[PDB]
């Protein structure tokens, strides 16, 4: 408010503020690059789309636009929040109330404008060199801007991939270590050293094709494994080894594959990375997933759709996750129905009102 | 008045029409990805 | 945050007619003369009074290009994009005022000026001040006021002055025989921004006061000067050519000359 | 459909398309060669024959032909699908309805013909240098061609042995 008016004129009013430089490069190296960063976002964005909502307005959410369904919208929406900390939703309003179009604008090509009083007046969709300049100097405010929490910045989110940006580059390069080691490596299974009478001496190409053909036919392969291999004077066979055989950055990749899953908040058991057994039997780790990183994330976006879309309506609407018939929370529902169902002292209608039932 | 009026152009940039018969129609093509292709023919037959 | 020198921003863009054009050029169509209708006689032939000869003036819609090589404290992509947009906003300002014909918009100063009172269509009209060095010594600002009142009452509905900073300096240096500052009287006033009831545009690409220079212009540039342009800015985020330097490619295309030769009047500092 | 008509004329209409080269050598080295590849097909092909079915027509399936029972048919049928991704069933119809012969044609010696509109017109059983040219330009279509899923090929299956080669 009053502090915001002072903050604007420091950065510059009326001019675009970009924020993160590398957020276009963390997507290609951290979401199209490694499977752990890929699966972690896909595990969350496909979970928030599956959660039903509680309110008309949801008829817009069920069918926002052509080729982009209800579940496909939140996968695009949360998939921008997990990737770049910012969610955007353009609304096209031919009609005054409940605009019949929603569009997830990607957050690579969007930039904020601080405006006069510190709270934003412009958003700039910049593809190529071409802009749009959406306007926020009105009441319906055609873009909801969902921020992840950022303590240092005043206009953007923190994007958990930015917090895991070291552990992505460890996991990307340790996995590419073993790829290029299997592709650039010369191990021999031995070496036939031929010194000669001198300290140095080549063998003639007559003798050399004799040496290949007795090696090609009689010594290499599975079927020639272990021939006794007569060595006359001058010749000698030094068998080479391969001293680091397995495990090239095997644990530092597996520790970095856990820190990527740590930052987005998925448990190691759901994604499939190896590791020590923290959660027990998937009734917990799936319940932990829909309680520490999905439903807090989904109740934060739905609280912004409940306020941005109510600016198009007259009456304000609440919009919250269901927190009921979501089958990962069944262990919190067994535990609460068997507690009150076994409490026989209080009567029948006195516990339908506790469990959420329509009373009789 | 001669600057006021401007001509109407065609809808498509059109070209001189040249033939399409090419012997690709009658020879046998192969969907291949390589740097070379090696047909395998029999110059002569076995003695009987 | 990386800083830069803060350059002048006022650019004649906000007072001239900005037309979004998509083709290669923009053709404005102005008649050069009048209908020439006469009062008819009661017994006369009365035929073919006259017809205005029209003229097409071509806005060539040139292009502007600046090509810097890029060669984590501050982020270059946003900063260089905020510098090259400023340079494209400032380098077209010089072309709008004193640009020549070759590959760039021809500014309104380069249009073969003729002294007002002998004004024809193909030129711009000026009024002389007096002595060649500066304003007239006996009566200063008489050149300013008859520059205003030698234009035409239809264009003076929304007309503006165009100067640079150190010509508005020499205007505010004008004083009466007691030295009381004809424009913005006290030392506590500031820029009054309403010279002769009309706004002032401080455009630094105007020449300063010299022996014959046209340092003050006045006009309805909405009819006078037509800026035809394409609104976008090309952004080639080039990852090739040089591995060492990104060498971003940014271009905006823009054109413009005068559409109406009656709107703009100049002040020649000569006799 | 419409895309298929264009696809045909690229490969060549009326001419046989063979597909996999090595499928005759993966059988000897992967099904008669190692016990793990041997038992894996035998574990599946003897499981699909044991599963009953729900429908007359099954009277044909119970006794297809001489010396080749119901359970022996699906062992031959699935044993070609697991080995070479393709299953074939010739039907001999002296009678118009429910033809009283089924024969698992081995997929080493069978080749497809794309035909005009991309969907097949001919199948060619080639043993030695001798062909048969079964015809698909009719309604009963005397060979069912069971494909395993292949994303890159338009006429054959993927044959899990090729993936484990």
């Amino acid at each position: 408010s009053v502090t915001g008016r002072i903050v604007a004129m420091a950065s510059g009013a009326g001019r675009p503020v970009w924020g993160p430089r590398d957020t276009v490069s963390l997507m290609r190296t951290g979401f199209a690059g490694n499977p752990v960063g890929f699966r972690s976002v896909k595990l969350i964005a496909e979970a928030t789309a599956a959660v039903p909502l509680i309110c008309p307005v949801l008829d817009l959410l069920r069918r926002p636009n052509a080729g982009q369904g209800r579940a496909e919208l939140f996968e695009a929406l949360i998939g921008q929040i997990l990737l770049s900390g910012n969610g955007y939703l353009e609304a096209v309003c031919p009609e005054p109330g409940v605009p019949r179009e929603l569009h997830v604008l990607r957050s690579d090509r969007m930039a904020v404008v601080p405006g006069a009083d510190g709270w934003p007046v412009g958003y700039d969709y910049t593809v190529g060199g071409r802009k749009h300049r959406f306007d926020m100097t009105g009441h319906p405010d055609p873009i909801c801007h969902i921020k992840s929490f950022h303590p240092t910045d005043d206009h953007y989110g923190l994007s958990p991939m930015q917090a895991a940006a070291v552990a992505l580059d460890v996991h990307n390069a340790a996995s590419a270590w073993s790829k290029a080691l299997l592709d650039n490596a010369a191990r021999p299974s031995g070496a036939i050293i031929y010194k000669g009478a001198d300290g140095q001496g080549v063998l003639a190409p007559e003798q050399y094709e004799r040496l290949i053909f007795e090696m090609e036919t009689h010594h290499q392969g599975a079927r020639n494994a272990g021939r006794p291999m007569l060595l006359e004077g001058g010749l000698d066979w030094k068998p080479m080894g391969f001293s680091p055989s397995d495990m090239e950055f095997h644990e530092t990749k597996a520790a970095a594959a856990r820190e990527i899953a740590l930052a987005f908040g998925v448990p190691p058991m759901l994604i499939g990375i190896p590791g020590d057994a923290t959660y027990a039997n998937y009734a917990e780790a799936n319940r932990a997933f829909y309680r520490l990183t999905v439903l807090p994330l989904l109740t934060r976006v739905s609280a912004a759709l409940a306020w941005w879309l109510s600016g198009y309506l007259g009456a304000q609407i609440e919009l919250k996750p269901d927190l009921d018939q979501v089958p990962a929370l069944a262990v919190e529902r067994d535990q609460l129905w068997a507690r009150i169902g076994a409490a026989g002292f209080l009567s029948n209608s006195e516990k339908r009102v506790l469990l959420g039932l329509p009373p009789t | 008045g001669g600057y006021l009026v401007d001509p109407q152009t065609s809808e498509t940039i059109r070209g001189v029409l040249r033939s399409t018969a090419s012997l690709r129609q009658i020879a046998s093509v192969v969907n291949v990805e390589a740097t070379s292709f090696d047909v395998l023919v029999d110059k002569t037959d076995m003695g009987s | 945050t990386i800083r830069g020198v803060l350059r002048s921003t006022a650019s004649l863009r906000q007072i001239a007619s900005v037309v979004n054009v998509e083709a290669t050029s923009f053709d404005v169509l102005v008649d050069k003369t009048d209908m020439g209708s006469g009062w008819a006689s009661e017994t006369a032939a009365l035929s073919e009074t006259a017809t205005p000869q029209i003229d097409r003036i071509t806005i060539p819609l040139h292009e502007l290009a600046a090509m810097p090589k890029a060669s984590s404290a501050f982020d270059i992509e946003t900063w260089l994009a905020n510098r090259i947009a400023d340079k494209f906003a400032r380098a077209e300002a010089a072309a709008f005022i004193s640009g020549d014909g070759v590959d760039k918009p021809t500014g309104f100063l380069t249009k073969t000026k003729v002294a007002n009172g002998a004004w024809a269509w193909g030129s711009l009209g000026y009024v002389a001040t007096g002595a060649a060095g500066d304003f007239a010594a006996v009566n200063a600002s008489d050149a300013v006021v008859d520059l205003v009142y030698a234009l035409g009452a239809e264009y003076r509905a929304n007309a503006s002055f165009v100067m640079n900073s150190k010509t508005a300096g020499a205007v505010r240096k004008m004083k009466d025989a007691d030295g009381r500052f004809l424009w913005a009287d006290s030392l506590a006033a500031g820029e009054p921004a309403r010279l002769m009831g009309y706004p002032v545009l401080i455009a630094e690409d105007m020449p300063d006061i010299a022996a014959n220079a046209y340092a003050i212009a006045f006009g309805d540039f909405g009819n006078g000067y037509t800026i035809a342009e394409r609104p976008d800015l090309r952004v080639l985020r080039d990852p090739f050519s040089a591995k060492p330097h990104v060498l971003f490619y940014a271009s905006k295309r823009v054109g413009g000359d005068v559409s109406d030769f009656a709107a703009i009047k100049l002040l020649k500092f000569a006799a």
